[PDB]
RNA sequence: UUCGAUGGUAGGAUAGAGGCCUACCAUGGUUUUAACGGGUAACGGGGAAUUAGGGUUCGAUUCCGGAGAGGGAGCCUGAGAAACGGCUACCACAUCCAAGGAAGGCAGCAGGCGCGCAAAUUACCCAAUCCCGACACGGGGAGGUAGUGACAAGAAAUAACAAUGCAGGGUCUUGUAAUUGGAAUGAGUACAAUGUAAAUACCUUAACGAGGAACAAUUGGAGGGCAAGUCUGGUGCCAGCAGCCGCGGUAAUUCCAGCUCCAAUAGCGUAUAUUAAAGUUGUUGCAGUUAAAAAGCUCGUAGUUGAACUUUGAGCCUGGUCACCGGGGUCGUUAACCUUCUGGCAAAACCAGGACUUUUACCUUGAAAAAAUUAGAGUGUUCAAAGCAGGCAAGUUUUGCUCGAAUACAUUAGCAUGGAAUAAUAAAAUAGGACGUGUGGUUCUAUUUUGUUGGUUUCUAGGACCGCCGUAAUGAUUAAUAGGGAUAGUCGGGGGCAUUCGUAUUCAAUUGUCAGAGGUGAAAUUCUUGGAUUUAUUGAAGACGAACUACUGCGAAAGCAUUUGCCAAGGAUGUUUUCAUUAAUCAAGAACGAAAGUUAGGGGAUCGAAGACGAUCAGAUACCGUCGUAGUCUUAACCAUAAACUAUGCCGACUAGGGAUCGGGCAAUGUUUCUCGACUUGCUCGGCACCUUACGAGAAAUCAAAGUCUUUGGGUUCCGGGGGGAGUAUGGUCGCAAGGCUGAAACUUAAAGGAAUUGACGGAAGGGCACCACAAUGGAGUGGAGCCUGCGGCUUAAU
RNA sequence: AAGUUGGACAAACUUGGUCAUUUAGAGGAAGUAAAAGUCGUAACAAGGUUUCCGUAGGUGAACCUGCGGAAGGAUCAUUA
RNA sequence: AAUUUUCUUU
């Protein structure tokens, strides 16, 4: 069930039922956390550190041998960026669809895309303003989304 | 999305019994199905359940044996105080002798006819009979 | 379907109360037109004077004269028509004559083949009818 | 909110709080959880009617509270009145006037007028209940009693014992009695006792008081509904009957007269309001593909609903109505009344009592709670509606005893006790944390004493704030075949911009012979030896992307089909990637929204509303042919609906067998073509659909949903309450307009409608039959002529 | 006491705006019901131009036509 | 091509 589409697909990840660092690995805990630092300072974000650790490295998951999820640990270590990655990128998607708007004025279909990514990233915002990951009057303006995102 | 989990598990379990098979694959699982379970197998219409424990709600196997007509859900939880308990057993059970309401009563879930034993009320949850 | 929530009253409520006006009963009794623009305001017979005497047409399949009355109401000031039960009463019934309308019996529906009326006399000259018809009583010379 | 609407200060006034009022200072208070305004033929409640339950309606009225005394306003007296059987002024009425004036209020008890369908005596009494006063002694139209009725409930006059023959029945019993006769007769008549303030009445009193008009039972119906006539006479679609269907045109079981029968009974019918049936208001418990009904589609806030997970189980003691059940304490799993105050024990710690929900919703019990009324316990008004009394006690008459006048229903709402299952929020993140006879400090108070108030330092006891000390296991639920986001290869006739190509249509120029060309069922209009049409070359204009093209793809829908490039975005798939409940459905509010229609600019090839002619027809105004304006194309502004359809809302779970198709992924010591592609097979996810079947559903047609529904409950929006009137009128709102949205009432009607079946019909199809059908150059003919004869019309007397 | 000056409550009257209800009117445009009228035949069969919906135009009228949709069609069908 | 109409009942 798609929240703005008639999409019913399930595809997703399975995670393993042993919840339990590798049998065969030797993660050394303490040099992945710095690993992911060394990471977040040349800049990718919490998706791309997983990706690139599971694909290359071998880490399958890093909550297993580091103890907590990425996001924690970056949050530990002082690397917390002040917008949620989910977020950045609703309100980049939103930046790049109103540019491509105000340029070719004639794209309705983009426009009803741009009404879809609004009400996203309020519904959003709304909840991180509830739980308190942001200030409660962050507020959206589009003329300083380019800003927020930059 | 899902609302409720007991009701979709009844759903389950009355066509498995009307398909008559039996066995029925519940998910997901809760405290309150687990419950409403054992209180009808110390009634006597379920037998032995598995409970497939996951990294999640988790799963469960039902073994049946017919004997049970209908299992339902009562939705919304409406109040039965003792008084209108007898109403609500002549609303949904066949009779008198044969049927069983389930209430969520303070002491635990357990069945109209030990609940009025135990004399307190509370949230019909369903009934099998 | 239909709300089925615990906190959903109000919205069950409110929408009994909006669809219960589709009612045709509902209708009648909250809309007042008994005693808005009804011939009777609730009352189950009203004094009149007759005006004229009006030979309609019994509808299909039926063909017959109806023999009815056109009566002013005294209370009202509503002109209305009205049915003589029997036969040979019409001779007897004379101009301003006083006499009694009641209803018909439907509800104030049209009965039978009569086309436009839901009035009946039951009483001229403040006899009564089916006395005079009788002969047990008779007309006062007015 | 002016002229008090929200709050603060101060004052005034009030018996008293208070914007009740005044001066100043602030702009506040309510509201889609419906504020405000309007209507109410609305005094409110206890309560009444119907009664499976849930509900619906009523409640002026014997009890409680509020208002009024014709409509307002003011005021004295009095504790208590803004009193009206107290006063004053105005407004609308009535009255005596000598014309100067005077004077009132029955929505109190009686009585009168008027409105009326609609409702009583100008009566007696303070004897019972109580009230007032100076008070045994007085008064009370409060109140008790009676006169009047058709009705409000309860009981019951219009009968009945035998002889009698017939129909009988099986020697025992019912009926028609133009029959008798002695019986018990009560309604009344009178009188006596009792009753009562006086009575009336009830009870009670001897006694008079039926042989048939005894001292005449009625009201409706007799076709179905619904019970009881095809009986006799009068009319003949007329009178009429008739709740609906419906009967009546000379045989009328349904009209009016007679006979009899059926139902209730001193009562029955009719008119209206309401309730049950109405599962036609549907929370229980309706229906929405075709009968009325899914917004064209999407976003979105109130509102509603919201995955799972945090202490479960086993063994005892003791006492309770029946191998059983409810209730209190424990020990070990894992520490077992957390924490506080007080009292004790004392190396901190323990026991006892009180408080003990962070915070509710929920359930149980208790308290205080008006009676009547409802249910209901007891009880000889002769039973009963009743009433709250009453009983003992025949053998003494004893100046006595004995009992009851319960209980529940109530709980909306408030208060309190007990439980913590079901449904919620924070328990500490930058540790802003149980941290505590702990290492140090500061602020205040005297709950005590220094002699009594009062002033300071503070030992002392207490409240609070500042950096440190690991007391110890120091703190972040998995990540939902939920969701969002990211990532990789893809996929798409998804969107926009720029660009490329294709034939066809029309037109223009030029070249070749000549007679028709178009078009149609037939034609006809029109133009063609001035070269029509055709053929050939070149060019321009606009429109559109044939075949490929499919029970195939994409998009929220409307819709999207030539090549390439660019941009933004999208679904599915793969994933040991990321966040962690961020979710579903929506009022109000917004985006898109075919075609047609509008305003300005460009362009107008083809087709083509309006129109012009030309054929068909009785009339063609249309269908047919040619031409033809708006329009068909596009840009910038509009609107906003279609059979916008799958006539079928969205999300989620489950349910039977198979084979095709699209996109992705997995596997093949599979095939093939100079590392990939194409093809083949199996598995899986997400779509478009298909065949068979019906565990199941529906009224059926039919449906894998329209199933999991009388065995009725996963969540959430829209929408319907018989057919016309009518998507009309009015009102509001948007639009330049056309029109869009919302949207009645009066009146009328017994049907409208859906599915399916059998006939009939079809200028529908497919098989065939026929000289009462045709074809055959058919044969004979009739009708054309004159006459025989029959039928219409004419005439007469009948023709 | 008669009488006098101010203040507050304040009946009531004339006028203007607003709300609710009721009620005349010259005239105009509708629906509703008919024992046997005039005009023609739109729909129900391929109703004789298949029907219906939206929009626009026209005509004595049912109605006709242009554009786009639906089968509720008279086709569930041409795999070659 | 072309084919309009069948009063109210028994």
């Amino acid at each position: 069930g798609r929240m703005h589409s008639k999409g019913k697909g399930i595809a997703s990840s399975a995670l393993p039922y042993v919840r339990s660092p590798p049998a065969w690995c030797k993660a050394d805990a303490d040099s992945v956390v710095e690993q992911i630092l060394k990471f977040s300072k040349k800049g990718m974000s919490p998706s791309q550190i997983g990706v690139t650790l599971r694909d290359s490295h071998g880490i399958p998951q890093v909550r297993f041998i580091t103890g907590q999820k990425i996001m924690r640990i970056l949050k530990a270590n002082g690397l917390a960026p002040e917008l949620p990655e989910d977020l950045y990128n609703l309100i980049k998607k939103a930046v790049s669809v109103r540019k491509h708007l105000e340029r070719n004025r004639k794209d309705k279909d983009s426009k009803f895309r741009l009404i879809l990514i609004e009400s996203r990233i309020h519904r959003l915002a709304r909840y991180y303003r509830k739980v308190g990951a942001l200030p409660p009057t962050w507020k959206y303006e589009s003329a300083t989304a380019s800003a927020l995102v930059a | 999305v899902r609302q409720s989990v007991l009701a979709d598990c009844l759903n389950n379990i009355v066509n498995a019994e009307r398909r008559g098979r039996r066995q029925v694959l519940i998910r997901p699982s809760s405290k309150v199905i687990v419950k409403f379970l054992t209180v009808m197998q110390k009634h006597g219409y379920i037998d032995e359940f598995t409970e497939i424990d996951d990294h999640r709600s988790g799963k469960i196997v039902i073994q049946l044996n017919g004997r049970i007509n209908k299992c339902g859900v009562i939705s919304p939880r409406f109040n039965v105080k003792l008084k209108d308990i007898e109403k609500w057993v002549n609303q949904l059970l066949p009779s008198r002798q044969v049927g069983v309401i389930v209430l969520t009563t303070s002491r635990g879930i357990m069945s109209h006819n030990e609940a009025r034993a135990k004399d307190a009320g509370g949230k019909i949850l369903g009934f099998f009979y | 379907g239909k709300p089925a929530g615990l906190n959903a009253a109000r919205k069950l409520r409110n929408h009994r109360r909006e669809e219960r006006w589709a009612d045709a009963h509902y209708k009648k009794r909250l809309l007042g037109t008994a005693y808005k623009s009804s011939p009777f305001g609730g009352s189950s017979h009203a004094k009149g004077i007759v005006v004229e005497k009006i030979g309609v047409e019994a509808k299909q399949p039926n063909s017959a004269i109806r023999k009815c009355v056109r009566v002013q109401l005294i209370k009202n000031g509503k002109k209305v028509t009205a049915f003589v039960p029997h036969d040979g009463c019409l001779n007897f019934v004379d101009e301003n004559d006083e006499v009694l309308l009641s209803g018909f019996g439907r509800k104030g529906k049209a009965k039978g083949d009569i086309p436009g009326v839901r009035f009946k006399v039951v009483k001229v000259a403040g006899v009564g009818l089916s006395a005079l018809f009788h002969e047990k009583k008779e007309k006062p010379r007015a």
